[PDB]
Order: C-alpha cells, then structure tokens, then sequence
RNA sequence: AUAAUGAAAU
RNA sequence: CUUGAGUCUCGUAGAGGGGGGUAGAAUUCCAGGUGUAGCGGUGAAAUGCGUAGAGAUCUGGAGGAAUACCGGUGGCGAAGGCGGCCCCCUGGACGAAGACUGACGCUCAGGUGCGAAAGCGUGGGGAGCAAACAGGAUUAGAUACCCUGGUAGUCCACGCCGUAAACGAUGUCGACUUGGAGGUUGUGCCCUUGAGGCGUGGCUUCCGGAGCUAACGCGUUAAGUCGACCGCCUGGGGAGUAC
C-alpha cells in the first residue's frame, strides 16, 4: 500500500485512499489470523463448517421465496 | 538425446566476454553430435529487486538438443565461473524455433 | 465463464511474457484468484507455474517493498 | 543545531502502546515520544487519545531543527494508525507520502500457542 | 478474570 | 469358442515414491552509527529487561526450520499419508481405433510385508515453542487455568517398537432396479450462424422416489433384490485383568 499525494490534492483524499488500499491488500487479518498457532485437524474442521453453512444458507434462501406471509 | 532450454545472467561490468562466451559454449555443444534450435542475446536489463547489490544483469537465451553428459559439464562451468550470477536449465516436448517475446517489442 | 487462454486455443502461458502475465497479479505482485478473473483450473495452474518461474528469473517481483 | 527541512516518521503501534520516532532521510534519529509516557497507565495507554498526545509531544520536541516536509510510514495492527497521522498534519507539517511496512512471512516460524481464558 | 456444597424415605 | 481376465501400438491429467541442487519473506543472535527515559505484560498487576544507555531507527555478518498469495465439499495413493522452483531414477490410473492369447478366474485359516503422534539405541545439529523444572499472580487452599523464563523432544543418518475415535464407528468380488442440480479429467459429429449445439467414457459433492429400518435415517458410490468366500457376537460388573 503506497500512497503519492497528488498535487493540489487535499489530506483527506489522500488518507481515504490509504485506507481503501490496505483494505483491498488485507494485512490486518494477515497478522490477525497469525497471532497463535492452529492444528491442522483445527483448520479443516473450520474450512468444511463454513462450506456446509454457505451451501446450506444459499438453498434455503432460495426455497424460502415460494411462500406468502400474509 | 533431449531437448533443453538454457537461460543465464551475467555482470554489468564484464559485457565484453558474452561473444567469446557463446562461441565456446556452442562449440562445446556441436562437438558432441549435438545441435542448435534458437540463440538469443537480449542485452542489458533492469532488474526487479537487486541481486548482490546490482541492477543491471546482461541476459542470453539458448535452446539445444544434446545428450545429459553435455549438460552436466555446462551445469558444472557454470557454478565454478564467478562472472555468471544466475542460470536456469530446464526441460522441453520439442525443438522451439519461433521467435520469443523480448525480440518483437524491445 | 470467459477465459482468454480457452477462447484463443492456447498451449502454454510462456513465462516470458511478461505482458500477458501482468494482467494476473495485484498492485503487491499476488496472484489473483480464479473466481474474480473467470479463468479454467487448468489454465490456472499453467499460470502459477509461469508466475513463479519469472520471479525466480527476476522478471518480476515478489513484493512491492523490497 | 543543523537545519534538516526533510524527514520520516516512524510509527509502531501495537496492541499495548505506540511509538513515534522522527529522523531524518537517512535514519538518524532526532527525538521520541510514547502513549505510555504521557500520563497513561494501563487500559488508558492503548486508546486512540493517548496515540493522538504523543504524536503532539514528539511535533514538540523536534522544533528546533526547523522541519517542513515529511514522509509517514505506519508498522502495526493496533489502534493508533490514523489518529498519529491527523495529529501530525494538524501540528503543520507537509505530508508528501504514506508507506505500509508491516511485516508478514512466507510461512517461517511456529507461533506461541494458544490462551485457554 | 476466577468463585464450592445439600442423608434416606413420602 | 470369445463376452470374464490379460499382452502390444498412440496420447492425457496428477501435493504418487526415492536422491541431489537452489531462491525470496520473516524470527533470534553478533559488531558498529544517531538518540534519551522508559520497555514489556494483564481483567487489574509484578517477577523480568534499562542510564554499565534499553525499547525505536539505519548499515554489515552468522545459523536452521518452514514454504504467504495461487488454494477450492479441488487432485493423487491399498491404507498410514502427500504442497515454493529446477534436474536425475521410478510405480499406478484413464481414453480412441485396431491386432494377439484362449477361462489363464474370485475369495482366503496359518505365513509374509507396509503402518500417524509419542517413546527407545549410537553419531550429528539446535532460529522458533515446549512436557519436566523455577519464580510473578488469583484463591479458603491452587502441586491448575493467566504471566515471565526454560531442557528432553520436535530436525538429519542408520536400527528398534507395532499401537490410535488407525472412523464412512459400514470386509472383498460380480449382476439387476424411477429421477434433479453441480465439480473435475478424456474423446466423436455438426444444422453452419467460427461460436455455439447434439452425443459417449472414468472419478467425485448435494437433494430425493419405490423398497427397507425399532426409530434416526440409507436411497444406482444402498443400509434395496440376489450369488461366492472370509473375520466376529451371545446379560451388567470383576476384566481385555491374573497365571
């Protein structure tokens, strides 16, 4: 995230746009998620949680649009 | 035989051994039966990040066909000479005769 | 989804274009994901590979700091 | 002393407290200040206020160098990145760039494990 | 932040 | 005799196995420059480090462990398991069109091999973190949970041990029996509208019909309908213990 302030470019701009790159690049959770170890039984159980729940979210999202609540 | 693609580096400061360089090299090769494909010399180029303190690096591009023994030497020559700084050996399906993409827009 | 390399039938990704390659990487030189870009797993994967042999070669970078 | 007119400041903020440091181009230092040395003590020193102070005291105490322009560059997750940045253009300087210099491995060495509270 | 225990029957 | 089982010819995808080189980010330590009172840690603290100049910032060097992004209900392996890049040696799977052998097959008591983590023997190596151990705290007590330190081990070569919720808690082989939406990897044809349709194989995820089941549920990758061979059970404790 490198930031070149414009000429006569306001601080406000540019400090917006500081702050929209490092979002884009994503180092917080980066250093968030690296801050204690984790097992890799740990890791696989969170990887195929998050898969059934979007999955299962997602169907029933779309099969809840069938029915009339008054 | 196989078919190989050879690309190495060389120091700013030592430009004028390249020519002398690839005429020993290809001689090496041709004395074995062997043949060539595709020579390149793409001169001069900036580099990402620095190697050793440099920027800067002189680049050439061969492609060949030779037996292992051959390249086992030439894999040899290039670790024990000091003006080499880096080099890859890799290995291909066919002979390539085409022109690259550094000799269409330079 | 589209896919430039699946639309023009090619062979391999050539890690010295750089050219091509540049369109795959962020402004921190990371490779991009396949979802975003709409590429095939095979082609993907051919990608990589090229990326990584042009960053040992010092074609291209590894960070934007360095 | 000796006139500068060009610097960096430094800044490190981590979860428990925050640094500022301000050198000149080629990183010799010219003076500090930190959140836990300007009347903060414990829960108070990792809070946006206190960042904000010692980025006014580390301005102070750099005032007879006589700075006009000067590059930022920010090391850390915690809560002080932006209130140090306002803090300084406020105290009058000349922002020319902002820089992201936190440190992250290629997958390297094993962290601590853990808290179980 | 931490923070214990209750005879057997009807 | 050729339909089960095999051999030959052309190709394709893959973290399948063994050996050797090499690259960039980051941690720790060592020697220098600038600079001056705090740093680190917690729910709140203090043991610890610091004017004998720490923490912060810049420059040079040493060492050994792991490979961000790509990366996914994705791939490969009999299971255990396998992830940076390049070279050498090597095992299996699958598809198109032909040729060849002629039941050469399925299962398997005793037998023999392979087998995560921890542990054991001899010789090396040791950033990071970590049983045991020492000191802050909390508490009625605290041989704990939280904090500051820290060695066996975790790494390499050779040899042992033989166990895990070693799990789909579901042995191996073959045949038959309505459907829908996806993923990945081969291949044939074309109305011709050169960018799209229509077919045919191997592996894999989710839902669900008849039937089955004590129920929960399974459902062409069966726990449905059948055939061949093997292993195992017979109330709870004592006990997977004693000799």
């Amino acid at each position: 995230p490198v930031i070149k302030v414009r000429e006569n470019e306001p601080f406000d701009v540019a400090l917006r746009r500081f702050k929209r790159s490092c979002e884009k690049a994503g180092v917080l959770a980066e250093v968030r998620r690296r801050e204690f170890y984790e097992k890799p039984t740990t890791e696989r159980k969170r990887a195929k949680a998050s898969a059934v729940k979007r999955h299962a979210k997602k169907l029933a999202r779309e099969n809840a649009r069938r029915t009339r609540l008054y | 035989m196989r078919h190989y693609e050879i690309v190495f580096m060389v120091h700013p400061d030592q430009s004028e051994q390249v020519p002398g360089m690839i005429e020993r090299y290809t001689a090496a090769i041709t004395g074995a039966e062997g043949k060539i494909h595709r020579l390149e010399d793409w001169g001069r180029r900036q580099l990402a990040y620095p190697i050793n303190k440099l920027h800067k690096a002189h680049y050439v591009l061969m492609n060949v066909e030779a037996p292992q023994e051959v390249i086992d030497e030439l894999e040899t020559t290039f670790r024990f000479n000091d003006a080499v700084i880096r080099s890859m050996v890799m290995r291909t399906k066919h002979a390539v005769t085409e022109a690259s993409p550094m000799v269409k827009a330079k | 989804k589209f896919c430039r390399f699946t639309a023009e039938g090619v062979q391999e990704i050539d890690y010295k274009d750089i050219a091509t390659l540049k369109n795959y990487i962020t402004e921190s030189g990371k490779i991009v994901p396949s979802r975003i870009t709409g590429t095939r797993a095979k082609y993907q994967r051919q990608l990589a590979r090229a990326i990584k042999r042009a960053r040992y070669l010092s074609l291209l970078p590894y960070t934007d700091r360095h | 002393r000796k006139q500068v007119s060009d610097g960096v400041a430094h800044i490190h903020a981590s979860f428990n407290n925050t640094i500022v440091t301000i050198t000149d181009r080629q990183g010799n230092a010219l003076g500090w200040a930190t959140a836990g040395g300007s009347g903060f003590r414990g829960s108070r020193k990792s809070t946006p206020f206190a960042a904000q102070v010692a980025a006014e005291r580390c301005a102070d105490a750099v005032k007879e160098y006589g700075i006009k322009n000067l590059e930022v560059m920010v090391k850390g997750p915690g809560p002080g990145r932006e209130s140090t940045i306002r803090a300084l253009n406020a105290a009058g300087f000349r922002i020319t760039n902002i820089t992201d210099v936190t440190p992250i491995p290629h997958n390297g060495c094993r962290p601590p494990k853990k808290r179980r509270v």
